[PDB]
């Protein structure tokens, strides 16, 4: 109401912990692959980048290595970690066992609807409801509309 | 306590190292810390020597739960400034560093205050032996027919 | 290089503490009502990796990591309309409630959506041209510079 | 049988634990500011709206409380703090200790699609889905369409 | 006192150690009076032993207030003088620095003077044992048939 407010403050970095019990995984491996597919394969493996604060994007080996913090570790250091969505994940533990396999990591999301409603409509923004003229036009794809304001 | 965990025992020994801590630019990987995890627990498991060493708190990671160094260990809370001294006194080797003086006096301190109670309650006075008359003043045990002491069995 | 890696996983914890609400209980009930009288609920559905579904009871368990958990493997379960979600102890204490985990219903807004607007398809989300056009009605967007052949 | 999948359980509320342990921050801050900045200045910091059960948003002090569990606390627990464009994150501990700091962080809200699909797309309402014309045209808006 | 947060004492143990105090520009960093906090309640947990070690008035928080450096310490006046000077000599480890020779002394002094009226309030002699007569001169407990002593018990 206040304002469109789509930004949501949440933990920045993410957490893996074990199944059988609570308590971060040490030292255990994670690999990400294609969809539906064995990312422990070296061919089915995507690249994976880790952005420093330059913006530049520079590619790592395919394991990740997690610390006892439970957070991606790279060199003993946190590290933010971007890849291409649709990306399946496979981690494992130190000890060389499966903890977790996710075939599509999109499909973990809590609303599934508007990934199927996004495709079968056409976009084109009123001019009724955003106040000015020129946030409507920004923010404008596939044509606009004529109203009030 | 704050050193619940026995990866704490292994930051505070890092620390006390000064290799790595919470103010450090540059930390160790984790596969360090998963050996200085293992090399802790051969440290306890030998002085224990299967309740016949020193006797203290302690928990063995039975490889059930994956990571040992997550779990909790059963120290009491002053055993703990001697284990995680006697940690980082044998990890300095790992490296390439030498332990200062003072940490190896700590160490020592906290091992000899680690046995004491265990010596003083360990020092017990063997029976009479089996050919050891009991006099004519019990009264008793010498009306009783019991006239020798039963022995060491 | 798009969506940060993170682990998609759900994990349950307390409220005023940090543990894992061990053994714990989840309703999954009716919009905007208490789920835990039996009458108010709506059923629930796991959805394997594969993609079939599997009617389940409605008391939802937790493992001892804070997972949701069916027999001895961590599941992922599906409902089809909105749900407000209850989540209790061992105990029988109350730990969170969620009127709305999300703010509207899907299935009752789906139809209105589907009533209320235009069904054009565009190609970019179609690998094919001739894919596109199979589930194509009413519309198609030609977006993408599509090769020939 | 396969039936539709619209909405799956999960957990809405995160956790933010201390680095290079897995204890949670007691009752640390957290400083919300722009994309490279500092945001412990006044300068720097961006407005912060609370996000209540029903939509309605209350305008709150930058620097925010964590509980013991680590979830940001307020007077109860507080519900996805929902702010605008892309802020840096420095998260300070019990005794004023820097735990971590990141430059550019984005999520988007999943929250209430309802509102954004209708400010998305266009009207048409079409003639099947209503019996006769005149209820039709009775229910149109800047569009319509034929069988 | 003006000493009574353990606060002041990790940082009257700072500016002893010469690393942050007003003699010097630098200022303290919270992260070194954490590590400092924690390093003081673990060897103030090893002198009590629970009692059977050095008795000073001292609470040993319970972590139930998230922020330990604030809190009050029990400690009476005579004792402070001895527990920042053995803090600061504990804590030179972590960095590269050497406690110098007159904190040692001083740290030797304090503990000394600790421990030295435990030490004459603890000097007890045992009663005597059970096997001795109590001679004819008592003349009433000669007289109410309790004739020999009654023992250690």
């Amino acid at each position: 109401t206040d304002i469109t407010a789509n930004v949501v403050v949440s933990n920045p970095r993410p957490i893996f912990t074990e199944s059988r019990s609570f308590k971060a995984v040490a030292n255990g491996k994670i690999y990400i692959g294609q969809i539906d597919t064995d990312p422990v394969n070296p061919a089915n493996q995507i690249p994976v980048y880790i952005e420093n604060e330059d913006g530049s994007h520079v590619q790592i080996t395919q394991p990740l290595i997690i610390n006892a913090a439970g957070k991606i570790v790279y060199n003993g250091q946190l590290v933010k970690i971007v890849t291409v969505q649709g990306h399946s994940m496979a981690i494992y533990d130190a000890n060389g066992s499966q903890v977790d396999y996710i075939a599509n990591v999109l499909k973990y999301d809590p609303d599934q609807y508007s990934i199927e409603a996004d495709k079968k409509f056409k976009y084109s923004v009123k001019l009724s409801d955003y106040p000015t003229l020129q946030d409507a036009a920004s923010a404008a794809v596939d044509g606009l509309l004529i109203d009030r304001d | 306590m704050q050193i619940k965990t026995k990866g704490d025992l292994v930051r505070a020994a890092l620390r006390k190292l000064g290799v790595a801590s919470d103010a450090t630019l540059t930390d160790v990987e984790p596969q360090s810390m998963q050996d200085a995890v293992d090399d802790l627990e051969a440290m306890m498991a030998e002085w224990y020597q299967d309740g016949k060493g020193i006797i203290t708190g302690y928990v063995f990671s039975d490889d059930e739960n994956p990571p040992a160094e997550g779990d909790d260990h059963g120290l009491r809370s002053s055993a703990v400034s001697a284990v995680f001294h006697n940690l980082a006194c044998r990890i300095a080797p790992d490296y390439a560093l030498e332990a200062t003086a003072k940490i190896i006096a700590t160490a020592k301190y906290g091992k000899e205050l680690l046995y004491k109670q265990t010596a003083i309650s360990r020092a017990k006075r063997a029976p009479y032996p089996s050919r050891m008359p009991t006099g004519s003043g019990n009264s008793f045990a010498n009306l009783n027919e019991w006239h020798y002491f039963p022995g060491e069995q």
